[PDB]
């Protein structure tokens, strides 16, 4: 549950990604694939090699949904309705994976926003990523 | 896995009484019902829209018997599950693309079917040994993923 | 989210538990202690031997909160707030353990309710337990 | 711990530039702040009611260098993180009663403090050998639990 310090903090960090959110969506995917190889069973159709176009474009898709969750921090459920549906009924990623990719988004952020990735910004993003994960998997059954 | 001999005896004496044809059908089908996303792999098995369409689907019933017969054969190799399951590990990774976590879902669903069937006979200590066996299989199956 | 049939299913399996709840809560707990020994780390001050009455007394406690949640199945968040406060701020039980105990509970019912423990009814109880654990860890951070 | 030499030479070479003091202090305090329930084992440390009351506490701090302190040494026995950690294993269990899961939590905060700190240098691939390291640690710290 995001408190007002939480949303403020996510609004801030996120603001600084700006223009690189896609660059970062893609390396978050690239850290995951390599640190958690099992995550790869969902992209058997993608080239997963370094600097693949598929991954890169996928990086942006995802980045943009994150962005769109930042903006609608108070109405995720509605901001993300279409997407939970997509994940619950078509993709069916096992819920446990949401946490492996959240964690790679954290690392990536940490590594690119050293001044702002403070303990409380860290704690905030974490709770963030956790509630978008909860919203994606909310219609699984 | 590291089972006591009083644990590998309990596993083994019970297992002895299971009807694998029908317990594989019941554990695979309860999986597709309680963890519906698991159906992602079985589109070609037909109608799985309802509990009775799944549990009575003859393809579900016939796949469940393949799974447990396999499961049954590693029970003879408790001391070598990795070796036992390595070509099925590669099969599931390399070709079917099954997230290993599916494997931990089914061991738990297997554990509730045994309880369901043996009743009072699946005691606290018999469950704790099966919990071990199923984690051994889950892992042995997940070994060769890459 | 519990649908009308999940409710009906849980109102009904729980209804047969009837008077064994306590007994059964006590069994869920031993199942848990034995299968998932890491769970004993929260009950260091307990006697964790077969038939300990500390266990028998804790089980009934647990079973009464399930019984209450069932009875307030339409307002579980409020019915159990009190329990979430407790668990979030005083026991500080890592979330992961709710999932292990919900499993020993499913196993215990499976074992005593041969007849009622259908696929449909298994499903319902699984979602059920999962939403009581979600309520209980809701205030963690 | 299935580590390639590539993987190990990667791990070893980064570690070498680690200030254990500041990294172990920052690692244990982010834990206390991110996952507030891990705090249940340190109330004796003082005021932990704020990221700063937390970040700043000498106790958390010195308990961080101490903990990172023993992490450093297992990296010296990546080949046996099971006997390198056995005693610390039974003390965590048998005296301190820490749920091993906290162990997983720390590994994850660790890996984010390394990233934080080495920015550009902690690469997808360096992150991944590290992920194998903090998971063999959690597992060796966790294996004498009973
Ligand atoms: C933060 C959590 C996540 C977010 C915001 C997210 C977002 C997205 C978006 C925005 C799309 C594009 C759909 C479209 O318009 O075509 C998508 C598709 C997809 N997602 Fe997710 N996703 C998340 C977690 C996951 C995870 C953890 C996995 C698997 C490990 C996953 C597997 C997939 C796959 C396989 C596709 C479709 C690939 C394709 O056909 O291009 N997602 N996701
Ligand atoms: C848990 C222990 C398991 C064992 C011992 C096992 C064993 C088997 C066997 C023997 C086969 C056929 C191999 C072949 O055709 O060469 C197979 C195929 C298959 N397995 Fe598994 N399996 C297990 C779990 C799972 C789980 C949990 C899933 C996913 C929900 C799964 C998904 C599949 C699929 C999708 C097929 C192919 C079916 C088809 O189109 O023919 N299996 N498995
Ligand atoms: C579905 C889940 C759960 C329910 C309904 C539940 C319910 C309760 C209830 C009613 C109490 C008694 C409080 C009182 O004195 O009024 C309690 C206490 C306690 N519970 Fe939970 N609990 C759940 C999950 C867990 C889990 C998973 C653990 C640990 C692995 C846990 C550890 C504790 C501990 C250590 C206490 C303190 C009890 C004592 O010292 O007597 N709880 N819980
Ligand atoms: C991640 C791997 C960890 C390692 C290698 C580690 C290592 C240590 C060491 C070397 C000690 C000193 C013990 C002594 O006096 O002999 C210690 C004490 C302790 N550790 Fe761990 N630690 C780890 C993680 C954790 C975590 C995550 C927690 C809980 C949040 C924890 C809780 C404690 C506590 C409560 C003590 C007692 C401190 C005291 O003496 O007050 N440890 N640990
Ligand atoms: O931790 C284990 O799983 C291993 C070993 O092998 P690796 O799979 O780690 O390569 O010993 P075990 O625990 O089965 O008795």
């Amino acid at each position: 549950v995001l408190s007002p310090a939480d949303k403020t903090n996510v609004k801030a960090a996120w603001g600084k990604v700006g223009a690189h959110a896609g660059e970062y969506g893609a390396e978050a995917l690239e850290r995951m694939f390599l640190s958690f190889p099992t995550t790869k069973t969902y992209f058997p159709h993608f080239d997963l090699s370094h600097g693949s176009a598929q991954v890169k474009g996928h990086g942006k898709k995802v980045a943009d949904a994150l962005t769109n969750a930042v903006a609608h921090v108070d109405d995720m459920p509605n901001a993300l309705s279409a997407l939970s549906d997509l994940h619950a009924h078509k993709l069916r990623v096992d819920p446990v994976n949401f946490k492996l990719l959240s964690h790679c988004l954290l690392v990536t952020l940490a590594a690119h926003l050293p001044a702002e990735f403070t303990p409380a910004v860290h704690a905030s993003l974490d709770k963030f990523l956790a509630s978008v994960s909860t919203v994606l998997t909310s219609k699984y059954r | 896995v590291h089972l006591t001999p009083e644990e590998k005896s309990a596993v083994t004496a019970l297992w002895g009484k299971v009807n694998v044809d029908e317990v594989g059908g019941e554990a695979l089908g309860r999986l597709l019902v309680v963890y519906p996303w698991t159906q992602r792999f079985f589109e070609s098995f037909g109608d799985l829209s309802t509990p009775d369409a799944v549990m009575g689907n003859p393809k579900v019933k016939a796949h469940g018997k393949k799974v447990l017969g396999a499961f049954s054969d590693g029970l003879a190799h408790l001391d070598n599950l990795k070796g036992t399951f390595a070509t099925l590990s590669e099969l599931h990774c390399d070709k079917l693309h099954v997230d290993p976590e599916n494997f931990r879902l089914l061991g738990n669903v297997l554990v509730c079917v045994l309880a369901h069937h043996f009743g009072k006979e699946f005691t606290p200590p018999v469950q704790a040994a099966y919990q071990k066996v199923v984690a051994g299989v889950a892992n042995a199956l997940a070994h060769k993923y890459h």
